[PDB]
RNA sequence: UGAAAUUCUUGGAUUUAUUGAAGACUAACUACUGCGAAAGCAUUUGCCAAGGACGUUUUCAUUAAUCAAGAACGAAAGUUAGGGGAUCGAAGAUGAUCAGAUACCGUCGUAGUCUUAACCAUAAACUAUGCCGACUAGGGAUCGGGUGGUGUUUUUUUAAUGACCCACUCGGCACCUUACGAGAAAUCAAAGUCUUUGGGUUCUGGGGGGAGUAUGGUCGCAAGGCUGAAACUUAAAGGAAUUGAC
């Protein structure tokens, strides 16, 4: 009978303090009237946003940052970190037929008791002076490379706080320690670090959010 | 259905001359140890004097329906011999075992057990009792178990 | 008032698109009034409008469209006829989504959907009003929507194993009865 | 500069969805069918009623007022094919068409890793 | 390749030739006189050691067995014999 | 869906977002390849126990090759008894319909598909090519190992790793020419060294049906497997290549 657009209610999320660009995006959240609930719909609202949307860098930079949306203050809407993603089109236009997959894995805990999952990703490349049309490394090399990005990006996660490993993350540093440590095995290319997954998050924290805030 | 409209007719008929399928007339006449035999050739000879005349394939048969009603309960022979028929060739003791059937006639038997009240107790069957082993055990207890659905007579 | 797109470029199509590039963007920059710029490094079209060009927005979409089906691998005059034809759309479908096939059996698929000297499947693109890429394991078919219907029919038809007569059977009787109307 | 939206296109064999929601998958805006604008059952997933329920799709969005979206035009994925079909190819024509800010456009398809058993059996599943 | 001679190959081409297919066949190995400088002193290693020749005295290994041939130490004195 | 009808939906389906449970798979990478006696084998990491090739100025000194008897393993489907049961799905239960566009199809779905303990022993189980051994043309790619290079690059100060390049050598899986030669031909570096007919050895066939049928034996719970006819009937049945006329 009654339109919903009546009593619908706008809103206005904002990123942490991490990123350049904190104001991204606006919210739509339908009703007023009940404030615990449209504060507890605001506490389930994750929002995915490119690299370079956030970072104003113009090149459309293939990534994907998860925000998990906690706390309410006057429209303006505190925002926390939740993961990292690449986009599709990306992964498929970086897996080609005469090259090496090599992925790598592992769970992880951080300094600030965060359950966490870190996917890396690493494929080979073909020298300079190549007359092969195709480089494959043994499987020992694969090993070998698995071993040295799991203990770097382990150590490289349990140094780092939650928001530090974020800082790590912008500018690309860990692939530059693959690049270098990963480089006495097999010469690789393309490294990058596909995903990131929160798995478990530490009793529910206020403070660590307005310290991301500002 | 073809054959069975005529045999449960409310005021049953003198005859019945009717002209069907040859192969379903060789259903129909088949002795208790054919492939031609089934569920629908113990049906008749229970309920229906059946004899094939003047095969035209296609064949006629004459049925007359037995006006003292034998008084054994079709819808249980049905299920009865659904079951046992539709698995030929399986053991009749895996056959009742399946998941469903597990179910089905565990709510047709406990619906059976309605007007009997009869404590279902907690070792019913997957180790010892009324849904796996029970049932095992009635059919080692009439003429039934190991031997097989063409093997039995009614 | 711009707007922008990119698209990326594969190697395998980057030749014959540094061949004929000389012929691909003018008509965009000219005929159909966009601006087209090419990042050769990272392999990227980038379609962007101005306040300066005409302000038709389909017209960027349609642009979109002509870069991406040269990029799918259909010709030049075929994606000219999509920047001047509306009704013309792809279809791109697998060979697994409809069959699941393995080694020999795919090889001897395409064989079949291509034909010696490509004779089968030519006889559909005149017959079918379409245009087909047959890539990999990948279908692209280029034409009006009852069009590319038909010849995913006709695909369909032949990648299930059925011979490529019956295939020119229904191939003439679909043109007939399509010719007429 | 304008309100971004999240569009997304699904495209089944037999049907078009176009499904307008607020930032974070919060509520649906503007969301029409094919089936729901041509009576035809032949024309259920033409590119012609995809591009009528776009334009449907952009009109509601202007009595909302909200201009940008980003576009997440999908296929069936799972076992199906995993290209969004021509419904879609017409309904992003419409939505440039109709004039609305189109913020980026992406082509998310759920590819599963490994496939379980399809709905075609042994011989193929259409035609 | 008609008349040639196979008594008398050229030196150069039975050189490459398999040590099993040669005209007479016979190794392609040899010994080695070492000095480790901590001792002054012959051991005796064939080229192809199997195990880790260690010096007399001091506990050097003089050669590890990798593959074909075996690596010598760094540092280390040696003549063909 | 060529076309259409059953099911569900105002208590909200479908779709969207946040989750959780279950079981199955191991894509793209994935060939111009690898391993295994074959059937067969593609996520990480570990444990166990094997194996090929390579290298060897190590050891034994004919210990070998092929194999009726006998023995292990053997895809898929199928049998019995537990566990599991998400997908799909022989049967079944069903809505059908519209053309002679063929049959229709569509939705649910028991068995099974997945494991454990056993049974069975069949495939276009094909590479339609037994195994061991010698000889006879080239060519360029790869895979595993090895030997050289005052080669190259990453420079860590030089090196040494690795990774490529060049040259050689074994041992593979494949390719591409030819014809010396073979064949009826397609084709074959073996299907060659065969009337100028002999390296060793196992198995099989003798025009087509009747017929892998009958019977007997044997193996199996069963389904079946192995072994396996005759009477009778008949002038072809075939293999490869070639032309153009509805």
């Amino acid at each position: 009978v009654v339109d919903p657009f009546t009593r619908k209610e706008w809103f206005d999320i904002k990123a942490p303090s991490t990123f350049e660009n904190r104001n991204v995006g606006k919210t739509l959240v339908n009703k007023s009237t009940g404030l615990k609930s449209a504060s507890d719909a605001l506490k389930g609202r994750v929002v995915e946003v490119c690299l370079a949307d956030l970072q104003g860098s113009e090149d459309h930079s293939f990534r994907k940052i998860k925000l998990r949306v906690d706390e309410v203050q006057g429209k303006n809407l505190l925002t926390n970190f939740h993961g990292m993603d690449f986009t599709t089109d990306k992964l498929r236009s970086m897996v080609r037929k005469w090259q090496t997959l090599i992925e790598a894995n592992v769970t992880v805990k951080t300094s600030d008791d965060y359950v966490l999952r870190i996917f890396a990703i690493a494929f080979t490349r073909k020298q300079a002076n190549q007359v092969k049309r195709h480089s494959y490394a043994q499987s020992s090399h694969i090993r070998a490379i698995r071993k040295v990005i799991s203990e770097i990006l382990t150590k490289e996660v349990q140094g780092s706080t939650l928001a530090q490993l974020t800082s790590k993350l912008i500018p690309e540093v860990i692939n530059k320690e693959i690049e270098n440590a990963t480089k006495d095995i097999f010469p690789l290319q393309n490294i990058h670090v596909r995903k990131v997954k929160l798995l478990k998050q530490p009793k529910f924290d206020v403070g660590a959010l307005m310290a991301l805030h500002g | 259905p073809l054959v069975f409209k005529l045999i449960n007719q409310p005021r049953p008929p003198r005859v019945s001359i009717l002209m069907f399928q040859r192969e379903f007339a060789l259903r129909l006449l088949a002795r208790p140890g054919d492939s031609l035999y089934c569920r629908l050739s113990a049906n008749v000879q229970m309920w229906a004097n059946v004899t094939h005349i003047m095969k035209v394939e296609s064949s006629v048969v004459r049925l007359e329906i037995k006006n003292p009603r034998p008084q054994v309960d079709y819808n249980e022979w049905d299920g009865l011999l659904r079951i046992v028929f539709v698995r030929k060739n399986r053991t009749i003791s895996a056959g009742f075992k399946s998941t469903t059937v597990m179910d089905i006639l565990e709510k047709n038997y406990k619906t059976f057990l309605a007007m009997n009240n009869e404590m279902v107790d907690d070792t019913k069957g997957s180790m010892h009792d009324v849904v796996k082993e029970k049932i095992d055990t009635v059919l080692k207890e009439t003429d039934l178990g190991d031997k097989r659905a063409g093997k039995c007579d009614q | 008032k711009f707007e922008s797109r990119k698209i990326m470029v594969p190697p395998h199509r980057m030749t014959p698109l540094r061949n004929s590039w000389t012929k691909i963007y003018p008509p965009l920059v000219e005929h159909l009034k966009l601006q087209v710029r090419m990042n050769l490094k990272t392999k990227s079209v980038e379609l962007r409008t101005n306040p300066k060009f005409t302000t038709d927005p389909g017209a960027l979409q349609k642009g979109a469209d002509f870069i991406k089906a040269f990029t799918l691998g259909f010709d030049l005059d075929d994606s000219i006829a999509l920047l001047r034809l509306d009704d013309l759309y792809i279809e791109t479908f697998e060979v697994k989504d409809v069959k699941t096939l393995t080694g020999d059996h795919l090889s001897r698929a395409i064989g079949r959907i291509a034909g010696k000297d490509g004779k089968t499947k030519f006889a559909i693109e005149n017959a079918t009003r379409t245009r087909i890429v047959l890539a990999d394991s990948k279908i692209h078919i280029l034409g009006g929507f009852t069009h590319i219907r038909m010849a995913r029919e006709s695909v369909v038809s032949l990648i299930l194993g059925s011979p490529p007569g019956k295939v020119y059977g229904n191939l003439r009787t679909v043109a007939s009865r399509l010719k007429e109307r | 500069s304008q309100v971004f939206g999240v569009a997304r296109i699904y495209a089944s064999f037999n049907d078009t969805f176009v499904h307008v929601t607020d930032l974070s998958g919060k509520e649906t805006i503007a969301r029409v069918t094919g089936g729901m604008k041509v009576k035809a059952d032949r024309d259920e997933s033409s590119p012609y009623a995809a591009m009528l329920a776009a334009q449907d799709v952009a009109a509601k969005c202007k009595e909302v007022g909200i201009t940008a979206v980003h576009v997440k035009i999908r296929a069936t994925g799972g076992t199906r094919t995993k290209t969004p079909g021509p419904g879609g190819q017409a309904a992003l024509r419409a939505l440039a068409r109709s004039g609305l800010r189109i913020g980026r456009i992406e082509d998310v398809t759920p590819v599963p890793s490994d496939s379980t058993r399809k709905k075609g059996g042994r011989r193929g599943r259409r035609l | 390749v008609l008349v040639q001679d196979l008594l008398h190959p050229t030196a150069a081409s039975e050189a490459r030739k398999h040590k099993l297919k040669t005209l007479v066949q016979g190794p392609r190995s040899y010994f080695l006189d070492v000095k480790c400088p901590g001792c002054l002193n012959i051991t005796t290693v064939f080229s192809h050691a199997q195990t880790a020749v260690t010096c007399e005295s001091c506990s050097t290994i003089l050669c590890t067995p990798t593959g074909g041939k075996a690596k010598l130490s760094e540092g280390t004195s040696f003549r063909r014999k």
